[PDB]
């Protein structure tokens, strides 16, 4: 879903003092402790994402602050006043109060419509509508960025359906939209294909099997139309039927599905008969060279009556000649002939997709692809077999041979509609990937046979077309989430490990580091889907330890990963988290000084003894401020005569927090400035208490220069902003127009039914 | 009378979603070109999320 | 440093970076060919409507 | 009709490349290009309307037999509809497409010696309007890259100053330039305003309105195609898609 | 039949059976050929040929009309084209209206 924010995070605050003289305008983004010693982007990170949820710009989102506005009492006034961000009423208070304090006069009609009207709602040309408020430079800078990266995601309805025309088939009735969705339609769809490979690649047995086996749970549900003769008579059987089919449209319907068949020790006529079979009604790509031998092997041994001694030696040529010379003429293997597919494939932008057809039957002949196969069996009828006179395995074999052609001249478009549409269920990199590893679904020599002569009709109703649709968008959602867990886990490789040396060293630090990974993405809601938990567990181990393996291989990786919107926003955090690190409440140096030396610091707020300075002194009376980093600071044992300069503690990240306070008083911290220990020296917590100033009194003045003794100076936050500066957090926001419908279900066909 | 069944009150309505929503509710009551069924959907995509 | 990221984001619709030009994105492109076409008329006029 | 109602700078060069030559011959004798000529209006005047014929119009006129002819009935089919009688055109020529004709070497055909001023009296500029105008210069801008004579392309702009304002602005060898064009070229097409069946004075204006009328017709027939009906039907090679690319370019 | 400009369409499954070439040939024969757009009009000549002739719905694309034409005559099948529809002339009276 497209979620909708009705109000803008302004994020201020409006602080003045109890006399009304100094008043100051605070952006509030919280509070983020930050470790020293380990890299500051890691937790930057971390905190980008905490930032973006309180700000409401984590999920996809649009802006809606066009109706919140309001219209004057004035007759020409025909002006918006938009409600969001901070009032101009509480800026008219804090100035009239500041005008009272001086004596001066408050502020006029002419001025108080003015300040008042400040904030508008106007429209632009395109239909939006523009709001401008007083905002947070922070706070308006992250906002609008998110919205132009959620933005590249809305699109028009007719720019996503010219993106998805190709897809469509030709089965499913169009949809009609309304006329409203056809003009205002928008959708949001990321419309970006990651790439199926390195899961693939990486683990090509596991991926392999779970498809195969998915595709065959289905296609073995397909409704069905339901002496040497005697030894073949006896061997034919049925019970193995629906796994030969699924087995026969997975040749059909991978590129590369090789299958092979175990033969007898001693070969029988029903063995010749199997190899016959094979090696003409099945694709030339699914048998291999090896498996080609040892079908012609067979044929050799029981037609010229050798034992596989001889025949072990032979090369493929002089199998061919000798079985040809003895009168068999099945020799070769044929190639399939390849259909295209009337659509683009799934996860396919603009690529052909094509499937072969089964059985070997030329799609424009629709016989045969071998046009000698009425002479060859001929041959065989009038051949003269095993050395003998009599010719009953010649003749008995050409009957067989006959009911095979037969039985597939005629069921063969059957087969061809089954394999077209499983075809569709998989992508283009599945169709060139996946292989036959381990040899999981091989077939008997009876069962081949049994299978080619008492081949039956396939029957596609109804209830068979309506399960694969079904089953398409289970297939479709599958392919989703393997994509975006891919996307996830090649991104934490990349930045978690590296490189691996042949030392004891990196191969500890490796382990360890992996384990940590591991154990962190398992826990509470794991990061990766159970689709991806069920591939890798298919050999038998435990999802977290295939994970783990995986994680392994992908270091070092050259895949290119796509950069999602959400990627940039919390990078475009990050960057700002480690610039501005005032806005966060941490810094990296900090300033002590005694008392009696006097600093110059930033005066635009009327703080007493303020804390903040514009930037810290390059020099002091004429000399550069001495600089110890902290660790050094730690171990000094003579700090007693240090602190009695002055110095800045550098080389670390100090977390502060300060109270402004309405009335005047001390300003100073909360505990002491740094604690003594045997165990090294610390500097404690940071917590201002400042107060507006009155310059007049004896008793606090006095106070500051005797009481306090020594003083902690920090850069001034630029969060903080001057009243009379008030117009630098005017900032703009753009709303989209409010003619506007957003489609959930963007689909633009209906099933038949 | 014009319609049997009016497509949709337009006191009822406050912006261009509302009658998207309305037209479809009373789509039964129309001739329509094309009876609604299951959508059938040929892509689909995951993003990255916080 | 915020206003001038916000500022150059808006003119050259592409985030500022250490270790870069500066130029100033598409709108620099279109305000230099257009100066070009409008001092004669033998300049081409090579910017696209859109 | 169908070259009429192209809008788009993609749809109308994806046409030119289907349509053979062939289309922009007539094969019908016609009459003498430019003669007046009386014709007959009743509707308005019962005297005989004064006209004079041009090359611009739906009726076949006779065209020079030289390559000057042949580039002449092309633009005259692109901006009226109809061509010239050319006699006896080889048929190689023929079967090529019209862009390959006006941007490929392949032909035998001798280009490097056209004048873009005397082809544009001949097939008049002052009687064209806004749309006609700007077709014509697609056509000239075709043959100026394929033949080199670009510089002559922009002296002939330089010369008429309101050619150059609407002068489409594309590269006939990039598909990137073609594609972001926001150019309107339809000359022919449904129309916002009333259109009746009354009849028209000169005999461009007749003849224009027979297309537009007729267009009308076949917009309501089965022949026309409904995208957003019947998109499911179309072959992959004709449906509307955002990475159809002319061969080449 | 009353407006010439609203259409006619049909869905056939993958694997036509003899109902959708009976439902096919009933359009092509009982309804206004101006309402059967071409393409529906291959359409039904595809899905008549799947069944009539053995070839499946992918052997069948890239095929023109003619060509499909040609293949059903062959095997036998004259229904192969559309029939257009006679205009009926009507009046209506006056009465109180001018009339139409």
């Amino acid at each position: 879903e497209l979620i909708k924010v009705p109000t803008i995070p302004h994020n201020l605050v409006l602080i003045q003092s109890d006399n009304g003289k100094h008043a100051l305008i605070k952006e509030d983004l919280g509070q983020w402790p930050v470790e020293t010693g380990i890299s500051l982007v890691n937790q930057a990170g971390v905190f980008a994402v905490q930032l973006a949820n309180k700000l409401g710009i984590d999920k996809p989102f649009v802006l809606d602050a066009g109706s919140n506005y309001f219209t004057d009492t004035s007759f020409i006034d025909t002006r918006k006043y938009c409600t969001d961000g901070l009032s101009p009423r509480e800026i008219q208070k804090a100035l009239n109060r500041q005008r009272a304090y001086y004596d001066r006069p408050e502020l006029t009609i002419s001025e108080n419509k003015t300040l008042l009207s400040q904030s508008i709602i106007y429209p632009d040309a395109d239909g939006n509508d523009v709001s401008i408020i007083f905002s947070g430079a922070m706070s308006h800078a992250i906002f609008t960025y998110a919205q132009s990266q959620w933005n590249k995601n809305i699109i028009k309805l007719d720019d996503y359906i010219r993106e998805i025309t190709l897809t469509v088939p030709k089965q499913y009735r169009p949809r009609r939209f309304k006329e409203i969705e056809h003009t205002h339609g928008y959708v949001y769809r990321e419309l970006n294909q990651g790439s199926l490979l390195p899961l693939v690649d990486a683990n090509l047995k596991e991926s392999s099997s779970y498809y195969f086996k998915k595709l065959m749970s289905s296609i073995s549900n397909v409704p069905v139309d339901a002496q040497h003769v005697s030894m073949l008579t006896n061997r034919l059987t049925t019970a193995n039927a629906p796994t030969v089919r699924a087995i026969t449209v997975l040749t059909c319907m991978f590129k590369q599905f090789r299958i092979g068949m175990t033969y007898a020790l001693d070969p029988n006529i029903m063995d010749v008969a199997a190899a016959t079979c094979m090696l003409l009604f099945r694709p030339a790509q699914s048998i291999s060279d090896e498996q080609y031998r040892y079908c012609l092997q067979t044929m050799a041994v029981f037609l010229t009556n050798t034992t596989y001694d001889i025949v072990n030696n032979d090369t493929i040529d002089v199998l061919k000649m000798k079985l040809r010379n003895q009168g068999w003429p099945f020799v070769e293997r044929y190639n399939a002939v390849e259909i295209d597919m009337s659509v683009e494939p799934l996860r396919s932008p603009g690529q052909v997709g094509r499937y072969y057809n089964p059985f070997n039957i030329d799609p424009l002949t629709k016989k045969h692809v071998e046009d000698r196969l009425e002479e060859f069996i001929n041959q065989v009828q009038v051949g003269r077999f095993r050395n003998a006179s009599g010719n009953a395995v010649g003749t008995t074999l050409a009957a067989f041979l006959r009911a095979c052609r037969d039985k597939t001249s005629a069921n063969w478009r059957g087969y061809s509609v089954l394999v077209s549409r499983y075809r569709s269920l998989i992508p283009n990199e599945l169709f060139e990937s996946l292989r036959n590893i381990s040899g999981e679904y091989n077939i008997n020599p009876q069962d081949e046979h049994s299978f080619f002569f008492a081949l039956a009709q396939i029957n596609a109703d109804d209830e068979f077309i309506g399960a694969i649709d079904k089953e398409s968008a289970e297939y479709l959602d599958e392919y989703a989430t393997l994509a975006r867990d891919i996307s996830n886990s090649l991104t934490l490789v990349k930045a978690a490990f590296g490189p691996l040396e042949r030392t004891s060293g990196s191969i500890i630090n490796h382990a360890n580091n992996l384990n940590k990974v591991i154990n962190h993405v398992f826990a509470d809601k794991p990061l990766i889907s159970e689709t991806m938990l069920k591939i890798l567990t298919i050999d038998g181990t435990t999802g977290k330890d295939g994970y783990r393996n995986w994680l392994d291989k992908l270091v070092g990786h050259n895949y290119p990963v796509y950069v999602e919107p959400v990627v940039n926003i919390m990078n475009f955090i990050s960057a700002r988290f480690v610039a501005d690190s005032s806005y966060f409440g941490y810094t990296n140096e900090i300033m002590i000084m005694p008392n009696h030396i006097n600093v110059p610091v930033d005066d635009r707020f009327g703080f007493r003894d303020s804390p903040f300075c514009t930037s810290l002194p390059r020099t002091i009376m004429g000399n550069d401020v001495r600089r110890i980093s902290y660790n050094v600071f730690s171990m000094m044992e003579d700090i007693d005569d240090v602190i009695s300069e002055g110095f800045i503690l550098y080389d670390a990240y100090f977390n502060f927090s300060y109270d402004i306070m309405t009335t005047d008083g001390v300003t100073r911290l909360k505990e002491d400035i740094l604690i003594v220990t045997d165990t090294g020296n610390d500097i404690k917590p940071i917590h201002f208490y400042i107060y507006f100033e009155n310059r007049n009194d004896k008793k606090l003045r006095y106070e500051s220069k005797m009481n306090v003794s020594y003083r902690l100076y920090i850069k001034t936050p630029a969060c903080l902003l001057p009243l009379s500066d008030y117009m630098r957090a005017q900032h703009d926001y753009v709303s989209p127009s409010s003619s506007r419908v957003y489609i959930k279900d963007p689909a633009v066909v209906y099933t038949r039914s | 009378k014009l319609f049997e069944t009016s497509p949709f009150d337009p006191l009822t309505i406050k912006n261009n979603q509302d009658v998207v929503d309305k037209l479809y509710a009373t789509q039964s009551s129309s001739i329509q070109e094309v009876v609604p069924t299951k959508t059938f959907a040929t892509e689909l995509q995951f993003g990255v999320t916080s | 440093d915020v206003p001038f990221v916000q500022a150059y984001s808006k003119f050259a619709d592409d985030n500022p970076r250490h270790l870069r030009v500066k130029t100033g994105g598409k709108m620099a492109n279109a305000l230099t060919n257009v100066i070009r076409s409008y001092y004669s008329i033998n300049a081409p006029a090579i910017v696209p409507q859109v | 009709m169908d070259v009429l109602s192209k809008g788009s700078l993609k749809e109308l060069l994806a046409h030119l490349e289907k349509t053979p030559l062939e289309e922009a011959i007539s094969y019908r004798i016609g009459t003498v290009p430019y003669q007046n000529v009386l014709i007959s209006r009743n509707e308005y005047y019962n005297q005989l309307y004064p006209d004079t014929t041009s090359l611009i119009d739906g009726v076949s006129r006779e065209g020079q037999r030289n390559v000057n002819g042949l580039i002449m009935s092309i633009i005259s089919y692109v901006v009226s509809g109809s061509g010239h009688y050319i006699p006896n055109i080889g048929f190689m020529l023929l079967r090529r497409s019209i862009l390959d004709i006006l941007t490929k070497h392949d032909t035998g055909l001798v280009t490097n010696n056209l004048n873009y001023g005397i082809i544009a009296r001949n097939l008049t500029v002052s009687k064209m309007n806004c749309e006609q105008r700007k077709r014509m210069l697609i056509c000239f801008k075709l043959l100026a890259y394929k033949d080199g004579n670009q510089n002559d392309y922009e002296i002939y702009l330089n010369q008429n100053i309101p050619l150059k304002q609407i002068a489409p602005n594309f590269i006939p060898g990039d598909m990137r330039t073609v594609i972001h064009n926001q150019d309107q070229l339809a000359i022919v097409g449904i129309p916002a305003y009333r259109l009746t069946q009354s009849t028209e004075l000169s005999i461009r204006d007749d003849n224009a309105k027979s297309y537009k009328l007729g267009y009308v017709d076949w917009y309501n027939s089965n022949s026309f195609l409904r995208e957003r009906s019947e998109f499911n039907l179309i072959r992959l090679k004709d449906r509307d898609t955002k990475y159809g690319k002319l061969n080449g370019w």
